[PDB]
């Protein structure tokens, strides 16, 4: 998203993955995916309340970041 | 002395 | 929770040993790459530089040991990286160089996870005696200025007793050592007969080149 | 032969100046060479390898780094030609103009 | 707008491949110091150099009174210790 | 080349443990094989 985008919105997560999530000791905890789900939330709204190609790459990202809660409740 | 066991090898080392 | 969170990843008890020196410093080296082929100047200059000094600390702290200091340098990194090409610099060159730095950033963060083993001295090709091993050392040595970087730096960086003149005599018989060692392998692998000449194929083929260069 | 005894002496002091400086000051068996010593030489050999690389493009892209200048026309001389004819106008605006 | 360099010798692509090849050179003459250094090993970390320099200090004390005939035959035994490197083994060890 | 390669990977075995007072004593015999070229040719000999 953030190679695509290249916002200043789209920078908050991937650093955040490389400082949180990967350095994390057993898994990356519920808030590290709960933030990541509110956070990409939080992005589609705000750009809709304001170009012909901003909700794209936003939609698979949510819906990536569900397939993996559901794979965490499963096991 | 440092210098004086870097420089203190024989033929004797080299044996079997 | 912050003081809490740093003191896991720094000392905790889930940690299985491993060693990726070797692949952090080949994305690296791709980098490298990619900023000089695709020069298309200041810009580019200073980049340079940047990713060369990266290079240098990273062995620094590879040879010393630190987890400690990885994470810092990680930290350092990874902020200053997602700033200066997101707002200061401004292009599929920048969109790589980004995709090769951020395999690198989560090849490192495996390392500060996992801690460092016990044995980090000794090189990657000088490990197994083929024909691939020989053709790569042969190659690592002519790129200029490799070589005398290698052996320079792990002397700062390593324990050692002998001075650097003592050091790189100890760094050549190896080199030798190890070429004439991987010859004697390919012999005993394919022999030749006693008394056969060697085949015209090979002779043409080696001799015409130098005549013709 | 007469220089092949002056190279043998030349190589002989050598090593006879630097025994000696190892027995004035000696140090001790098993002793590592303190860290000072080898982040000053080893300092100096990795910049200098930087500076046969880097600098010399720097220096160069740095006399790159200058000006253009305004050349602004003295006269502009105009001229209306019907064919073959002497020009039906001709005017010459200069600095003022 | 008009362009006159004053140091527009540094100009071209020649000048871009004329750096490379100064690289190249200046990289084989450092390799010199790094490379075949054990080969002078035999020449170069002797323990007591001593003996060696009273021959290389006798050749010269017979220059100086003329006897010429000493100068050939000690030349002899400093080109037959230089040419047999275990009888620099045994006059190169340190006395104690 | 074999007796010479263990010697070579020794000296780095020690530079790991930082036992250097091993250090010194195995360069005086990497430094005084080469040092006599008739010591060479006993240690690099094929031992078949
Ligand atoms: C078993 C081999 C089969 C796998 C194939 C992958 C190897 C690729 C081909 C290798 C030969 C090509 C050399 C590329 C770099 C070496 C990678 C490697 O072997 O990986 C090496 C890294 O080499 C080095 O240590 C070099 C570090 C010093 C250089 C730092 C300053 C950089 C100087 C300028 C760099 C700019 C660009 C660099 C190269 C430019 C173009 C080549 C592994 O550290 P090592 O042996 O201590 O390790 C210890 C135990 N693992
Ligand atoms: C000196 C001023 C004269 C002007 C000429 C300018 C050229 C100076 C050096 C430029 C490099 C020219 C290469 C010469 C070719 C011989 C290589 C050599 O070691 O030749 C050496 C010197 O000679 C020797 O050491 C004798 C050994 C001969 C070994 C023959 C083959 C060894 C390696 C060849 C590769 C074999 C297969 C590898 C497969 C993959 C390789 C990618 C010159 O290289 P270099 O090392 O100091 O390279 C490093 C910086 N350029």
């Amino acid at each position: 998203n953030h190679m695509v985008t290249a916002s200043a919105g789209s920078l908050v997560l991937p650093v955040l993955v490389f400082l949180w999530a990967m350095l994390s000791i057993p898994r990356p905890s519920k808030r590290f995916w709960m933030t990541a789900i509110v956070f990409t939330e939080i992005a589609v709204v705000v750009k809709y309340l304001f170009t012909d190609g901003y909700i794209k790459y936003d939609l698979v990202q949510l819906m990536a970041l569900f397939f993996h809660r559901s794979q965490l409740l499963c096991y | 002395d440092h210098a004086t066991v870097i420089h203190s090898g024989d033929y004797f080392l080299f044996e079997s | 929770p912050l003081r809490r969170f740093f003191h896991d990843i720094l000392h905790t008890k889930y940690r299985a040993a491993t060693d990726v020196y070797a692949l952090m410093f080949l994305a690296d080296v791709v980098d490298f790459i990619i900023i000089i082929f695709g020069f298309w100047p200041e810009a580019f200059l200073v980049m340079l530089l940047i990713q060369f000094s990266t290079m240098v600390v990273d062995r620094a702290l590879y040879l010393r040991k630190t987890v400690l200091g990885k994470l810092a340098f990680q930290v350092a990194l990874v902020l200053a990286i997602h700033l200066w090409m997101f707002f200061i610099l401004p292009n599929v060159v920048a969109q790589l160089w980004y995709f090769v730095k951020c395999i690198y950033f989560a090849l490192s963060a495996y390392q500060i996870r996992c801690g460092y083993p016990t044995r980090i001295l000794g090189n990657f090709l000088t490990k197994k005696y083929n024909h691939l091993n020989l053709f790569l050392f042969q190659g690592f040595r002519l790129v200029p200025f490799l070589v005398e970087l290698r052996a320079v730096m792990d002397w700062v960086w390593t324990d050692t007793t002998l001075s650097l003149s003592s050091w790189m005599c100890v760094e050549d018989i190896y080199a030798n050592i190890f070429i004439i060692k991987c010859s004697r392998e390919t012999e005993k692998k394919y022999p030749q007969p006693k008394g056969q000449k060697k085949k015209k194929i090979v002779k043409y083929g080696m001799g015409g080149l130098i005549i013709l260069f | 032969s007469w220089m092949c005894v002056e190279d043998i002496y030349a190589n002989i002091f050598i090593i006879k100046c630097s025994r000696e400086t190892e027995k004035k000051y000696p140090q001790p068996k098993g002793q590592k060479k303190k860290k000072i010593v080898k982040y000053g030489m080893g300092g100096l050999i990795i910049l200098f390898l930087i500076a046969i690389i880097w600098f010399p493009l720097l220096f160069m892209s740095l006399v790159r780094s200058v000006v253009g200048v305004v050349n602004q026309p003295i006269d502009v001389t105009v001229t209306l030609k019907l064919g073959g004819y002497e020009p039906l106008f001709t005017m010459s605006a200069q600095q003022p103009s | 707008k008009v362009s006159p360099p004053s140091l527009g010798f540094l100009a071209g692509y020649g000048i871009m491949g004329l750096y490379v090849s100064i690289v190249l050179v200046i990289g084989k003459f450092v390799r010199g110091f790094f490379s075949e250094i054990s080969h002078s090993i035999m020449f170069e970390e002797l323990p007591c150099v001593d003996r060696i320099l009273k021959l290389c200090q006798d050749i010269f004390l017979v220059r100086e009174t003329r006897e010429l005939e000493l100068e050939e035959e000690l030349y002899a035994k400093l080109i037959f210790l230089y040419r047999s490197p275990e009888t620099m083994i045994k006059w190169t060890r340190e006395k104690e």
